[PDB]
């Protein structure tokens, strides 16, 4: 019926703990459980969720959130155990920087204090800028003023914890069993089975359940191997939605039938891009044989002009047009890691200035054209041409050609296995098979995990090159480059690198220069243009610099569905506004229509913008 | 934060 999403999930969520962790197949299942002070609307609006009402001082520095009094903590099984009180989010800030969270950088130097706090400066946490005013009204006071402050609320280290809970369950609070958490949220988790199943049932007492028209959430762990019976079970009706891949070995049938019913999601707020390892340590996936073949492709790796020449080399319409048509492989093509259009900086957009820095950095960035949905790199020219300086530079250094890099990949995904086949035979043609060799390294699941994705340290990672993304967890250009930082970037680790241990690499590497840039972006509060501005010189260094080389956005595929389109949960940053909010959608008998999809983007188009202009305005309502 | 599906 309309009352059941039937779907699945390819994820391998490891933790239910939605203070420590902030990996995406985690939160995914944790925002239809947990809510925050603050939720996304279906236009992109932030809106009520625990608090009711908020507001901000004149300075910037004050925040207070009032909780409605109908916000409840229930078990898995639907009972009430505690009504939600302010103190819930005190509680969270300190459990979550007592174990420090994986989400950490969101709120350390951000909250008052809380960096003296976390370094032992002062061990006092009352000094700390979180406080409960009473029972229901939540007060954060910051170090600077932050506009996007109200949307890191959005993100689960800022959820609150029930403190007698929490120090009941002790080790065994956010685990993978439902009965390690409590609840706040739409949903109540009924069972989770690891590579198995997820099935989420509608909480009948929360505050919002009058909102909730899904009353059951089915979902099926899908490998990734059979793109196909997907669309067997759509036809089945077992399914509410499939994707359609037109690479498949029934696409032509799947498309005859649904001709009228193949819709295109928009691009959203997962940057991808492809990455190097310049320090790589662990070599247990490897087609090299021999020491002079390792020591060849770590020092080809460190070269400027050799990561220049991969990145002109690499098409990114090609890889695209594996997964998605070869014609709709260029609606998901990104060429920056902040979005072009993001934020504006005066008369131009995000991506605009960042050209202009590109621009001034060297001749090979002359005419770059940073916007979306087409290939900014592409230019086999140009990297053929880098490759011959770095050829002459890497010899004398004792360098054997051809580069083997290494590549892992999920074996089971058939989309990751063409698609960084087609990177293989793009790079080997364009630069020739006598100077690089792309080995691909098709591993299972938990071993692509254990030493990729997943992997415990930046020394574990066993690769060359990598295929990873980013999620934008607050409205800042910071929230996409942060996490590269060689200070305490959180994503540091997928080029190997550790800040304490490989300083002088950093350095070498120019990292530290991009550590450098982004503290001066982030010293700018008062000109926030000069501060996006700064950023972008930022973006700037790591397109130019190619340790980062950027690829496309999720979304922008093809699918048919039982979703009424436009009615979910929708944001750019954080965790209540994706696809996985089941909270706002709603589904309808009849397959959707490209007719109806189309029509209703172009309506949402404009509610969105009439929506959020008045939003806004509204917001001012909030500054007393 | 990290992506999904990766
Ligand atoms: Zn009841
Ligand atoms: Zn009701
Ligand atoms: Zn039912
Ligand atoms: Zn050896
Ligand atoms: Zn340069
Ligand atoms: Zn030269
Ligand atoms: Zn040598
Ligand atoms: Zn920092
Ligand atoms: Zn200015
Ligand atoms: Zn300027
Ligand atoms: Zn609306
Ligand atoms: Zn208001």
């Amino acid at each position: 019926d309309t009352k059941t999403y039937s779907s699945t999930f390819s994820g391998n969520p490891t933790t239910f703990n939605y203070l420590l962790d902030y990996y995406a197949d985690n939160t995914a299942i944790i925002t239809n459980l947990v809510d925050g002070l603050l939720e996304n609307d279906n236009h992109g609006n932030l809106v009520p969720s625990l608090a009711e009402d908020w507001s901000v001082s004149s300075d910037g520095l004050t925040y207070t959130y009032k909780l409605r009094k109908d916000a409840k903590w229930f078990t898995a099984d639907g009972e009430e155990y505690s009504p939600v009180k302010a103190q819930d989010f005190v509680t969270g800030i300190k459990y979550a920087v007592d174990n420090k969270s994986q989400a950490i950088d969101l709120i350390q130097n951000s909250i008052k204090g809380l960096n003296d706090y976390i370094t032992g400066a002062d061990s006092d946490f009352s000094k700390v800028g979180v406080k409960a005013i009473d029972d229901q009204t939540v007060e954060y006071t910051l170090a600077r003023p932050e506009p996007y402050w109200n949307s890191k609320t959005t993100n689960s280290i800022l959820f609150p914890v029930n403190e007698e809970f929490l120090n009941s369950k002790g080790k065994d609070f956010g685990t993978l069993s439902p009965d390690s958490i409590l609840y706040s949220g739409p949903y109540l988790l009924k069972d989770f089975t690891s590579k198995s199943s997820i099935e989420y049932v509608k909480n009948p007492h929360y505050y919002d359940h009058d909102k909730v028209s899904i009353e059951h959430v089915k979902l099926a762990y899908f490998d990734g191997s059979d793109q196909e019976l997907t669309i067997r079970n759509f036809e089945s009706g077992a399914y509410s939605i499939a994707g359609v891949y037109p690479n498949s070995s029934n696409f032509a049938k799947t498309k005859e039938k649904y001709k009228d019913n193949i819709v295109y999601s928009l691009q959203d707020k997962t940057s991808w891009y492809f990455n190097f390892n310049v320090n790589r340590k662990a070599y247990n996936h490897t087609s090299k044989t021999t020491d002079e073949q390792k020591k060849s492709t770590e020092t080809a790796v460190l070269n400027k002009n050799f990561r220049q020449a991969v990145n002109f080399a690499l098409d990114r319409t090609a890889y695209s047009a594996q997964s998605n048509g070869e014609e709709a492989a260029s609606k998901t093509l990104l060429n920056t890691l902040v979005p072009p259009t993001f934020v504006q900086v005066g008369d131009k957009t995000f991506g605009e200035v960042v050209a202009s820095k590109l621009v001034n950095y060297g001749t090979e960035w002359s005419g770059i054209n940073l916007a979306d949905a087409q290939d900014a790199y592409f230019n086999k020219e140009k990297a053929q041409a880098k490759f011959a300086e770095a050829k002459k530079e890497l010899t004398s250094q004792g360098v054997t050609f051809p580069i083997h890099l290494d590549v892992a990949v999920d074996q089971t995904s058939k989309n990751a296995v063409t698609g960084m086949n087609s990177v293989k035979q793009t790079l080997e043609s364009v630069l020739g098979s006598d100077n690089i060799v792309i080995d691909v390294q098709q591993l299972s699941t938990d071993d692509f995990n254990n030493v990729a994705f997943l992997a415990p340290t930046a020394a574990d990672r066993d690769y060359d090159f990598n295929f990873d993304g980013w999620v934008g967890d607050y409205q800042d250009p910071s929230t996409y480059l942060n996490p590269f930082n060689a200070e305490d970037g959180f994503y540091l680790k997928i080029f190997g690198l550790d800040a304490k241990e490989d300083k002088e690499k950093i350095t070498s590497l120019g990292l530290d220069t991009y550590t450098k840039m982004l503290k001066d972006a982030d010293r700018e509060n008062k000109d926030v243009a000069k501060r996006y501005e700064k950023y972008a010189e930022a973006q700037a260094w790591m397109i130019d610099n190619s340790l980062i080389m950027s690829a496309m956005s999720s979304g922008g595929t093809a699918s048919v569905t039982k979703v009424t389109p436009f009615t979910r949960g929708y944001s750019l940053v954080g965790i209540k506004g994706d696809g996985n909010n089941y909270k706002y959608m709603k589904l309808q008998k009849d397959t959707v229509t490209t007719k109806q999809f189309e029509e209703a983007k172009s309506k949402w188009e404009q509610e969105s913008k009439k929506a959020i202009e008045k939003a806004q305005k509204e917001a001012e309502k909030h500054v007393k | 934060f990290p992506p999904q599906s990766v």
